[PDB]
């Protein structure tokens, strides 16, 4: 059963989503005067 | 009468004789338009504010036709705002970009 | 200064690779392939034609090739030298689909089944003269089957015993899929959809200890997806419609076991998570059968449409975490993608691998071995070091 | 009016050639297509845009 | 080497010498304030005096400028020359231009501000001798005039070579230019230098914070695919993270999370130093908003770890530590929030932690995995370490109602661990 | 949607997909609601799918209004992805005007879908 | 910790068995039981005004090499008994100088181009040829074309070699019977 | 008004054909047709398709 756990721990996974070269570019018209927690929570929106 | 007409000729939509002329004897035509005097095409520079004249008018012409086409119509802007925050974050796009090399 | 919260400090300053090494990873890294190539699987014995089939065995370390050249070779694989077990050449049959078959009842019959543009069959029995059987007979129903080229080989139970044997599911003219008994040949029942049959496959499901159900997946042209269970009469129980899809030339299930992973044990057989929808115009809609077995109108969880013309092949790696689209129109045509994450590999393939005019593609069952075969009639083989 | 309607005819003719060889001179595969009696054509490739 | 390359390093060791009066206008035009035919012409007392004034507005704006008024804005020091006292001297006060320039990074928006360092400019010539400090300090306001300002004047640096074709133009650099500029690292190390400066110091503030934290994650966006690159970015952006994870400020904590995520997601770590991290992250925690931060953080932290021994328990001391700066009620908060973030692996090990460490709080553990929704995999070994417990000690209502809600949801699966470890009528009769 | 007439049943959707995927290979079809309205102001469309399935439909539905101008077939089609799909684009389309040619290869198909087109009007 | 150089010296013979600072100077001399003796120098920084957080990563100054492996062939390259080119077993083909050991150097195997345009195959990672078991020189047209042409160990075909430019050349010879190269010559 | 679906007989093969009779079955969820090859099929109606040809 060794071999169903290994698929069922490699079935159980979610789609995540991953850094491009060209996700946080859109940051630095937005970093004016903003707080940085609003400013953490905006990176965390695109990282999920 | 706006509504049905593309978005090229809404974006070409005042510069008729220059237009013509441009046509009838085979040059350049002008870019620009009526539609030089909108607040983006002001806010870009150079020849990207002939880019985004372009996309302002492709936009416009989609938030114009379904003003004049819709019938449950909200009067709240929302078609010209997202179609608005799409031609900033295209302008601020393109004015990222450099020719220049670093 | 100083003589011998700063948890970090430490950690930075004592380690020197940041990441996990070996064996504490068990599943893929996205974005870069550990992939290295062997030797050519044929190139000990060179084809003389393209290679329109190609299966590793379920268990042996064995390849199945076959093409227009009307003979089909074995190839025992290693890195070093594959070479070739045998080779049988039925004349006058050019094979375009053949597929190793080991039945769930003693893992002791190895058949190969074969076909091409005629109107039949053959299994080679396998035992290492040969005896083979030539299936030519559609019980009556001869019309609605004119060629046995796409022909699917699968596992059905009884279900008033508890006895499994194999099917073949051939693909018609209207919208049938005559599907037939494997040892004896009868015709078993028959599903129809409505528009114009391009592609089907096997997804099967567990319920019991040693009941499973299978269920036929059939495509139209159109992307209206059937299923038809079939361990009943062969009735319908979902009928979808794919999301886009306008000419769709391949669907494939993945990530449990499906006919080019199979299982061996009635007790190993895996519900199929992914299902793949490829079309005519290279775009790759990719469902998660978790949630979206469900809906009628489902959404997939990504359409990739990285390569630019027909998707004709595409399978998932046995163990559900790699799909390969392949064109076989243009040269170099093939795509590896992770999945869950739907991110097409960037290191591989590169403009230097001589994929070729990529035909025919096969993951083995157990060493994580990709086996491509192209026009050239060329299988090139890589090993996909994660496994 | 007879007239006019000939010379839109003819107009649409050639702008209809015009606009065939400037689809011709753009990108992508194709083949030179030759018809029964000579009325060459040009057929694309089946491939989508990237 | 040629004579004019020596002779190039001579002119750029003699570069502020005033030799002759056509040297003396070259130099001495270059204000940040006036133009070339006004600055030439203006005498120091001049400069000094109104420079004076601006500290003086600047130091009741901000009242540690008091010390610059008794040192490099005293009366002395328009008659102190720059290059005529010894290395040791030069030494003193340019470490005291660095502390004007990054006390006075924060205050860049206000006039005041440039009056006062136009004379560091026109007196000390700090745009040629101390430029690197002037550089990183007003590195923040790149689109701003002041930036135009000292690019227009400033003698560039060897490593702020990507600045190089913006200076003397009339468009600022750009957001990709400054990308560009820190995709370094040699420059990287400098600015970590800089940041440690600041947070010694206790300069930093929101603005800077954010272009650094949005500059950081930039460039790990970009070095995505260089795996190389990112093994060599690694001891530099989680060191900084470090040193802004043990300050006080809750803003440069929460910039330093958001370093922290924006990395473990581009390259999965080690278990160790996720753990670390974790334990950095909660060892000097102090405010709501770095509290929120580092619980999101550590969620994600915990997600983005793939292999044999993900969802092991988190261990004695940093589970005492954790249960220290965020208590159930605290976790049961967070998962009750609608939005529902992906915490399955974090919840998995903190269960496993509750169930191997706490051993008396179970209703707790009960609910919260009512809460929210786990994988197979995750319940299987939540079950098998409370099979475990069941076996180490005696089973009473709590550990009872939670194998009720194990048996109640899927009881094929505990069906399937008691066979890969005990009976049913065995645990029955342990029941 | 209820702002789409004629919307097209599953066959005649089938046909309507196949003869825009060929005029797409003989490059016989101009893609794109500001192109169709071009090809119809120009008065060389033979007839003009459309998708009713634009977020805002009234980005669409005025080229409606001078086909019931110009006497010329209009449809609607389920799935704008699908249209771009069939189109040949790597984006999603919303409408695809098919033009004129008389020594095209399908013109039989153009003229059987567009007559099985206009008889539902 | 400031950098770190990796398999600067082979771990088969020992790793590296010496390594010091020059005193006073920033070059540091290394030698391992490879048969190589390097040396590394840090360069100034980069960085005008820190200089001391911004260090430059040390790098690559002299070094003398020799043979990790005993040579299996030997030839002599000329008649004033200057040069002898000597192949080992770690697969490297050195010219060797009997006159001054300075000016010795490992002949090069960085290919060339393909004469036609096609790719050229074999792996992306690089290695070395099979080890050399036979060579053959004749030096009447050296400079105008190929000189050596050697037979390496269990291949089908001989390589040429460039004695002038110390480098590899532009064609491989193959025996055409398949069968492995057992010896070459050159006329002369 | 608008027709839901479309099924469709197995056609002869060197003649045209016609679908003569359709009924309708409520105890089933079936649709009987006999066509002018002379088949006879039982359509279910949910899912439209096919469940059973005979060719009597």
């Amino acid at each position: 059963d060794e071999e169903d756990i290994a698929l069922e721990f490699i079935n159980g996974e979610k789609k995540d989503k991953l850094v491009n070269m060209n996700s946080f570019t859109s940051m630095f018209d937005n970093i004016q005067n903003v707080q940085m927690d609003t400013f953490f929570d905006r990176v965390m929106k695109v990282l999920t | 009468s706006l509504a049905k007409s593309p978005a090229s000729t809404i974006q070409i939509l005042g510069a008729e004789k220059a237009l013509f002329r441009a046509l009838k004897t085979k040059h350049d035509t002008p870019k620009y338009g009526l539609l030089y005097h909108a607040s983006l095409v002001g806010q870009a520079t150079g020849k990207n504010k002939g880019k985004i004249a372009r996309v302002l008018a492709a936009k416009a012409a989609v938030s114009l036709r379904y003003d004049a086409l819709a019938e449950d119509r909200d009067d709240s802007g929302d078609i010209g705002l997202e179609s608005r925050a799409k031609v900033e974050n295209r302008l601020s796009q393109l004015e990222g970009r450099d020719l220049r090399t670093t | 200064d100083e003589s011998d919260i700063n948890a970090l400090t430490k950690i930075l300053s004592t380690t020197y690779n940041y990441k996990d090494t070996l064996s504490n990873s068990k599943l893929l890294p996205p974005k870069k392939l550990d992939i290295v190539r062997l030797k050519d699987a044929n190139a000990s014995h060179p084809s003389h034609s393209a290679i329109q089939s190609l299966s590793f065995h379920p268990s042996k370390p064995l390849l199945l090739t076959g093409g227009y050249d009307k003979t089909l070779r074995i190839y025992h694989i290693d890195g070093k030298t594959n070479h070739l077990v045998t080779s049988l050449h039925l004349v006058g049959s050019p094979i375009q689909t053949c597929t190793f078959y080991t039945s769930l009842s003693n893992q002791n019959q190895q058949n190969i089944f074969t076909a091409g543009r005629r109107r039949y069959m053959h299994s080679w029995d396998l035992s290492l003269t040969a005896k083979i059987e030539k299936f030519s007979r559609l019980y009556g129903h001869e019309s609605t089957q004119r060629s046995f080229e796409n022909f699917k080989v699968a596992h059905l139970q009884n279900s008033q015993t508890n006895s499994v044997h194999g099917i073949v599911l051939l693909q018609g003219n209207n919208g049938w899929i005559n599907i037939l008994h494997s040892t004896s040949g009868l015709w078993l029942m028959g599903c129809k959809i409505e528009g114009v049959i391009t592609d089907f496959c096997i997804d099967y499901q567990p319920i019991s200890r040693g009941k499973f159900r299978t269920i036929l997946i059939a495509v139209n042209a159109y992307g209206e997806v059937w299923e038809f269970d079939l361990n009943k009469n062969g009735h319908v129980i979902r009928r979808w419609k794919d999301q886009g899809g306008v000419g769709i030339t391949k669907i494939q299930v993945g990530g449990g076991t499906t006919t080019t992973c199979p299982a061996l044990q009635i007790s190993k057989i895996k519900q199929n998570r992914w299902l793949a929808v490829g079309s005519e115009s290279g775009f790759v809609n990719l469902y998660d059968r978790n949630n979206a077995m469900t809906s009628s109108t489902p959404t997939p969880v990504a359409a990739l449409d990285q390569l630019t013309t027909t998707i004709s092949n595409l399978q998932f790696s046995p163990d559900g975490q790699i799909l390969c689209m392949a064109s076989r129109a243009v040269k170099d045509a093939l795509r590896l993608v992770h999945l869950p994450s739907c991110s097409v590999f960037s290191n591989w393939p590169t403009s230097g691998t001589p994929l070729g005019k990529v035909t025919s593609v096969a993951f083995s069952p157990s060493g994580g071995l990709l086996a491509v075969g192209n026009e050239q009639g060329k299988v090139r083989l890589w090993k996909l070091n994660h496994y | 009016v007879k007239q006019h309607l000939q010379r839109e005819t003819q107009l649409k003719q050639v702008q209809q050639r015009m606009d065939a060889q400037r689809e011709l001179l753009k990108k992508g595969s194709k083949k030179k297509i030759v018809d029964s009696s000579g009325k060459i054509s040009f057929k694309w490739k089946k491939q989508r845009k990237r | 080497s040629s004579l004019s390359d020596q002779l190039a390093q001579v002119a750029s060791n003699n570069a502020t010498v005033a030799l002759d009066r056509k040297r003396r206008q070259k130099l001495h035009s270059a204000s940040l304030i006036y133009n070339s035919k006004t600055a030439a012409t203006q005498d120091y007392d001049f400069i000094f005096e109104n420079a004076s004034k601006a500290l003086e507005e600047l130091s009741q704006i901000e009242p540690k400028f008091a010390i610059f008024s008794r040192t490099l804005f005293s009366e002395s020091s328009i008659s102190l020359d720059r290059n005529v006292q010894t290395k040791e001297e030069i030494k003193d006060l340019d470490n005291a231009i660095n502390a004007y320039l990054l006390l006075a990074s924060s205050k860049w928006y206000l006039a005041p501000t440039l009056h006062a360092t136009e004379w560091l400019v026109r007196r000390f010539q700090i745009h040629v001798k101390n430029t690197e400090m002037l550089l990183l300090s007003t590195l923040n306001y790149y689109q701003t005039p002041v930036f135009k300002r000292i690019l227009s004047i400033i003698k560039l640096p060897p490593l702020f070579n990507c600045l190089s074709n913006f200076v003397r133009s009339e468009k600022p650099p750009t957001a990709l230019t400054m990308i560009k500029l820190f995709n370094d690292m040699d420059f990287l190390k400098l600015y970590t230098s800089y940041l440690d400066q600041c947070i010694k110091h206790n300069a930093t503030y929101t603005n800077q914070l954010l272009f650094t934290t949005c500059c950081f994650i930039n460039v790990v966006a970009f070095n995505s695919n260089n795996d190389e690159k990112l093994n060599q970015l690694v001891p530099i952006l989680l060191e900084i993270s470090a040193k802004l994870l043990a300050s006080k400020s809750k803003d440069c904590q929460i910039a330093a999370h958001t370093i922290l995520v924006v990395f473990a997601t581009a390259l999965p770590l080690k278990k160790t130093i996720i753990l670390a991290a974790m334990e950095t992250i909660l060892s000097n925690l102090d405010a709501k908003e770095a509290k929120h931060s580092a619980l999101l953080t550590i969620c994600k932290l915990f997600q983005t770890l793939k292999g044999q021994g993900n969802v092991d328990q988190l261990p004695s001391k940093i589970f005492k530590l954790f249960d220290s700066k965020f208590d159930t009620v605290s976790i049961l908060t967070f998962l009750d929030k609608e939005d529902k973030p992906v915490c399955d692996k974090f919840i998995t090990s903190y269960t496993r932690s509750i169930a191997r460490y706490d051993r008396s709080k179970l209703n707790i553990i009960l609910s919260l995995l009512k809460k929210i929704r786990l994988e197979r995999y995750e319940v299987r070994l939540i079950i098998t370490d409370l099979i475990y417990l069941s076996e180490i000690l005696e089973d009473k209502s709590q550990l009872v109602e939670l194998f009720e809600y194990f048996i109640s949801i899927n009881e094929d699966l505990v069906l399937k661990c008691l066979k890969s470890l005990g009976l049913t009528g065995e645990l029955f009769e342990i029941r | 949607n209820p702002k789409a007439f004629p919307l097209a049943d599953a066959a005649l959707t089938q046909q309507i997909l196949d003869v825009v995927q060929q005029a797409a290979n003989l490059r016989q079809l101009k893609k794109g609601a500001n192109e169709a309205t071009k090809t119809l102001n120009r008065g060389i469309s033979e007839f003009i799918i459309m998708a009713a399935d634009c977020e805002p439909i009234e980005i669409l539905l005025h080229l409606p209004l001078l086909c019931e101008d110009k006497n010329v077939p209009y449809v609607f089609v389920p799935s704008r992805v699908a249209l771009g799909r069939a189109c040949g684009v790597s984006r999603p389309v919303i409408a695809a005007s098919i033009t004129t040619n008389d020594a095209s290869a399908i013109k039989t198909q153009i003229y059987a879908v567009k007559d099985k087109i206009e008889t539902l009007l | 910790r400031i950098h770190v150089l990796k398999n600067i010296h082979r771990e088969s013979y020992g790793g590296v068995t010496q390594a010091t600072f020059l005193n006073g100077q920033p070059i540091i001399v290394t030698s391992g039981g490879d048969n190589s003796l390097k040396e590394y120098v840090f360069d100034p920084s980069l960085s005008q005004g820190s200089g001391d957080v911004v260090v430059q990563p040390p790098r690559y100054l002299r070094s003398r090499g020799g043979h990790s492996q005993p040579p299996s062939y030997i030839a002599f390259a000329d008649s004033q008994s200057h040069f002898m080119l000597s192949a080992s077993k770690d697969r490297s083909l050195w010219s060797f100088s009997l006159r001054k050991d300075a000016q010795s150097q490992e002949m090069s195997q960085r290919l060339h181009k393909k004469q036609d345009g096609g790719r050229v195959g074999g792996s992306t990672i690089k290695s070395k040829f099979p080890e050399i078991v036979a060579l053959a020189i004749e030096n009447a047209r050296i400079g105008e074309w190929e000189n050596i042409i050697t037979a390496h160990k269990d291949e089908k075909f001989a390589r040429t070699w460039d004695m002038r430019n110390k480098r590899v050349g532009r064609w491989t010879f193959d025996t055409t019977d398949d069968g492995f190269v057992k010896s070459v010559a050159m006329s002369q | 008004g608008r027709l839901l679906h479309t099924m469709k007989v197995d056609k002869a093969k060197k003649e045209s054909t016609l679908v003569w009779s359709v009924i309708y079955l409520p105890r089933t969820d079936q649709i009987a047709s006999g066509d002018s090859t002379g088949s006879i099929k039982f359509w279910d109606f949910q899912f439209a398709t096919l469940n059973q040809s005979f060719k009597a």
